[PDB]
């Protein structure tokens, strides 16, 4: 079973550096070219770079050339993307992907889950969690940067759950709510950028 | 760089009706006996998924309702009968020349029947009251279409102190949900707090309030 697992994203100041990693398991890594593709929040897909099985590579020049460097370690089945001289417009979710693999007359294509890179001068801040009691939910207020993840009963309850897109308040901090409807029938917040976890009944 | 132009950018389609998305390039995508254009579908919160490779070949696992055609600089993705699970953004991409370039993406919206929202009001929590700010939230659950008016009212209509957030179309019932948050410091000085919802599915606006 093929899996592309990304890591190394997070918050960094403009002009700083980050190093993304994509560990490939269950797949003959050394025999294929790999790509990085990014997506700014609310925008489309943009191809970033490719590295062939030889080790030769190319970059989207008009946006990242001279600042990003793609590499591979075949002994560790891992793809890398070194991001230097970061700019605000580099904020995006970054995917490692094979793109189209066409061989033996079948077409396959594998993608990682993506890792979010945020380029900003603002400081990290953990969220406050306030209960929304009667439908019911949790209010996740005043955090930066994106993202937060919200589960219900440690991820057991998933039916009827609506977690809303975060909204940037005028203070520069994000805020969202995650609700679940119970019409008189009868939350686990994780903010990795601040290393904060809160459980609110 | 090859420019990929997708049309249309937004495509509202009722379930059971066909859909057609076109993709134009500024350079021929032919090499040998293949056109190097692929179609992807990206659902909310997920990675892109290959649908059609090399212009007209259905990827493994893709249902037969999806098909691709075209050659040279003109390509078309078709869904014979769209279903609720087809909601998402569709992209074409050329791979005949590096740098690989994507189309702008086509947001396919599912046109279901009108559905009225369920309105809920939540007062600020005691934990939050121990801080300096009060947040009142108004919930509009499972409605369609997205167009909806939320207004906050001691019977005084508010303006400038609210923010809205709307979920993506649900993959099952194709409905939206919306939340509106009223932020005040001033809160303890008033008694009546109400949010009034206006939507096509409601014969008359619905108001949910607390004291």
């Amino acid at each position: 079973e093929v899996q592309l697992l990304e890591s190394g994203g997070g918050l960094e100041q403009p002009g700083g550096s980050l190093r993304l990693s994509c560990v490939v398991s269950g797949f003959t890594f050394s025999n294929y070219a790999f790509n990085w593709v990014r997506q700014a929040p609310g925008k489309g897909l943009e191809w970033v770079a490719i590295i062939y099985r030889s080790g030769s590579r190319m970059y989207h020049a008009d946006s990242v050339k001279g600042r990003f460097t793609i590499s591979r370690d075949d002994s560790k089945n891992t793809l890398f993307l070194q991001m230097n001289n970061l700019r605000a417009e580099d904020t995006a979710v970054y995917y490692c992907t094979t793109l189209l693999i066409y061989e033996s007359d079948v077409g396959v294509d594998f993608w990682g889950q993506g890792t979010l890179v945020t380029v900003s001068s603002a400081s990290t801040k953990g969220p406050s969690v306030f209960p929304l009691a009667p439908a019911l939910g949790c209010l996740v207020k005043d955090y930066f940067p994106e993202p937060v993840t919200v589960s219900w009963n440690s991820g057991a309850l998933t039916s009827g759950v609506h977690t809303f897109p975060a909204v940037l308040q005028s203070s520069g901090l994000y805020s969202l709510s995650s609700v679940v409807t119970v019409p008189s029938s009868s939350c686990n917040v994780n903010h990795k950028p601040s290393n904060t976890k809160v459980d609110k009944k | 760089d090859i420019v990929m132009t997708q049309s249309p950018l937004s495509l509202p389609v009722s379930p059971g009706e066909p859909a057609s998305i076109s993709c134009r390039s500024t350079q021929s995508l032919i090499f040998g006996e293949h056109n190097y254009l692929d179609w992807y579908l990206q659902k909310p919160g997920q990675s892109p998924q290959l649908l059609i490779y090399l212009a007209s070949n259905r990827a493994s696992g893709v249902p037969d309702r999806f098909s691709g055609s075209g050659s040279g600089t003109y390509f078309t993705l078709k869904i014979s009968r769209v279903e609720a699970e087809d909601f998402g953004v569709y992209y074409c991409v050329q791979t005949v020349q590096v740098p690989y370039t994507f189309g702008q993406g086509t947001k396919l919206e599912i046109k279901r029947t009108v559905a009225a929202p369920s309105v809920f009001i939540f007062p600020p929590s005691d934990e939050q009251l121990k801080s300096g700010t009060a947040s009142v939230v108004c919930l509009l659950n499972n409605f369609y279409p997205r167009e909806a008016k939320v207004q906050w009212k001691d019977n005084a209509l508010q303006s400038g102190n609210s923010q809205e957030s709307v979920t993506e179309q649900d993959s099952k019932d194709s409905t939206y949900s919306l939340s509106s948050t009223l932020t005040l410091s001033d809160y303890e000085k008033h008694k009546v707090y109400a949010c009034e919802v206006t939507h096509q599915g409601l014969s008359s606006p619905v108001t949910k309030s607390f004291n």
